[PDB]
């Protein structure tokens, strides 16, 4: 409600302009306009406002925060339907050939023997090879990712869905020390990085409404019941 | 329950969940030139 | 939507993993796991099976997780 | 007295649009008299369906707006003044008239009905003294739509 | 190859004859 | 009713499509699917099948929307 | 009749003798 306040508690007297956050100017005998500062939005080398409400979790009292306008709310309308829901989708479908290829290396990999020698001759040795270089290289990205992450905010459930996708790129990390050592249990490793990038890849459904909730639902299971049950 | 809730929630829950999804990429998107005036239209009468 | 990329990725990690028997297909291998959410499967058969130890391990993750979560949220859904 | 906005927003917007915006009998009259045309449309993105932008539409001409803000006063003086009086059947860039102005204005609380609902009452009641030759409840909108009609498509029940 | 007595078959295996991988250790046990 | 209609139309299907074994009588299949309703049921063994890959699409849609929803449904009301 | 190596079981097969029908691509594989 504060915060409500503080961003929004217009001024209106001699000296009140210096003072308002938020000045509204445009009514038709229906209708009216609200004008937001906005604030929060500048703050940035500091956590600020909008920085902190992006950021925070676990309070239990978000839902009210979040939901706080007009900027809050108006904000992210006009960060997003601008631009930001394209560079999304973008990045979900970029993902989604990664795991293709994973599978596909992993589903198609020669018997051998155990990793090398690899002929790496002709198209069928010539495309599978591409695709497992591709899919390490595409497992380095999520783990110079997550570092910065880790680095970034070294203190301290939540973030969930980052937590795993780094877990996921270790994995085949581990595997491909294992191919350079070329052992065969190293396999073992890669499937379990193959079918976890899968379930990540569910993830990138989030932001929408039918499909947020699901993941959310998920996610709640899995922290929470099944944690405890188990 | 636990099902129930997030349904209660979800229309809000999608709603912040969004948003952290879009400030990440705004702070990874190298910062690029980006917006950086809010108002909404309103009609209720009330009159 | 969900079922489908949750067996959709399953199938393709047991795929890679052994074709054994009746697994080296992935439309009958995604049958045989959609068997196995529908709620009937033979269980830890094994028999020509590497990575068995590993494997009887990833049809648990993948079974209960699919029985438990997938199901029953969208059985929760459904009252 | 006529000039109009010209930018997105407010276009078409005169100043007896603004008068009756602000409830005011003095300067709706004053408007009027040195000869503020009573048909001018207010027709920009200001006097539409939010963007959200928003906000707020009733369509457009200024009887329409008088009616659509309960201010029946001025919905009298527009039709019987003597220096312009209204034409109560104009249709707005939609095609809808004052009566399907005030059902797409209705939100269905029990407010809401109680002052469209005789709003509309005194609108026909004035069309009859004044114009008792117009069928105004068959008139239809741009998508083909009687007052009626719209009512029932949009559940405004 | 097959791996033979306390062979473990985690993965390659491929436990020889005599022997069959029981699924706790995944060494190979066989008699 | 509604049960009785969902079981007897994907009977007369099934005995339509191949007599194979078991399947050639519809009390024989309608038992056989009534089973597979309960959720008790052995699945894709195909063995002597015309259309099986038809065939276990068949069943893949009938057992599964049966279980799915059927049951849900009247299981939901049940509460 | 029997749908040789190569040949689509979706429906009147019949596969032949030493071939068997996947269910998959519905052709028939033997071996």
């Amino acid at each position: 409600g504060v915060l409500a306040y503080i961003l929004q508690r217009e001024i209106h007297e001699p000296e009140c302009r210096h003072l308002s956050r938020k000045f509204t100017e445009w009514a038709y005998g229906p209708v009216h306009s609200s004008l937001y500062d906005l604030s929060c939005i500048d703050t940035c080398e500091k956590n600020s406002v909008l920085e902190v409400i992006a950021y925070s979790s676990s309070e239990t009292p978000n839902r009210h925060d979040m939901l706080l306008v007009e900027p809050l709310n108006r904000l992210l309308q006009d960060k997003w339907d601008r631009f930001v829901k394209r560079i999304f989708y973008f990045n979900f479908f970029v993902y989604c050939l990664y795991m293709i290829i994973f599978t596909a290396a992993a589903y198609y990999r020669p018997v051998e023997g155990l990793p090398p020698y690899k002929l790496k001759n002709t198209v069928g040795d010539y495309f599978r090879v591409t695709g497992e270089i591709l899919s390490v290289s595409g497992g380095v990205y999520f783990f110079f990712r997550g570092i910065q992450y880790f680095l970034q905010r070294r203190p301290s459930v939540d973030s969930y869905s980052e937590i795993l996708f780094f877990v996921q790129s270790l994995f085949m990390l581990v595997s491909v020390v294992l191919y350079f050592s070329q052992r065969k249990e190293y396999v073992a490793s890669m499937v379990f990085s193959l079918a976890m990038g899968w379930t990540n890849m569910l993830y990138y459904t989030r932001g929408f409404q039918q499909m947020g909730i699901y993941a959310v639902m998920i996610e709640k299971m899995i922290l929470r019941d099944l944690c405890r049950f188990m | 329950e636990t099902v129930n809730k997030i349904a209660q929630e979800s229309k809000n829950i999608w709603k912040l969940q969004r948003a952290i999804t879009i400030l990440d990429t705004e702070k990874s998107f190298l910062k690029c030139m980006r917006k950086a005036x809010x108002x909404x239209x309103x009609x209720x009468x009330x009159x | 939507f969900v079922y489908l990329v949750f067996l959709f990725g399953f199938s393709t990690a047991v795929v890679t993993l052994i074709e054994d028997g009746k697994y080296n297909s992935l439309y009958s291998t995604c049958l045989e796991l959609f068997k196995f959410t529908i709620g009937m499967g033979d269980l830890e058969f094994t028999e020509n099976y590497d990575f068995k130890a590993v494997f009887i391990i990833l049809l648990l993750a993948y079974v209960i997780l699919t029985y438990i979560l997938l199901l029953n949220m969208l059985i929760a859904l459904m009252g | 007295v006529n000039a109009s906005y010209t930018d997105s927003y407010y276009k078409g917007q005169t100043a007896l649009h603004i008068a009756i915006e602000r409830r005011n009998m003095t300067l709706v009259t004053l408007l009027v008299e040195n000869g503020a045309d009573v048909q001018a449309a207010a027709n920009g993105d200001f006097f539409k369906k939010t963007k959200g932008r928003p906000g707020f539409y009733f369509g457009e001409l200024p009887l329409s707006l008088a009616a659509c803000t309960n201010q029946l006063a001025i919905v009298k003086f527009l039709l019987q003044n003597s220096w312009q009086p209204a034409d109560i059947s104009a249709r707005d860039s939609v095609g809808n008239t004052v009566l399907h102005a005030l059902v797409e204005v209705a939100d269905n609380t029990v407010d809401n009905t109680k002052f469209v609902t005789s709003m509309y009452n005194e609108i026909l009641i004035l069309g009859a003294k004044l114009h008792p030759t117009l069928k105004l409840e068959e008139i239809t909108n741009r998508k083909g739509l009687t007052p009626l009609a719209l009512a029932a498509s949009s559940g405004k029940i | 190859e097959c791996r033979k007595m306390f062979g473990g078959c985690s993965v390659d295996s491929d436990c020889c004859a005599h022997l069959g991988c029981k699924p706790t250790l995944k060494y190979c046990a066989w008699d």
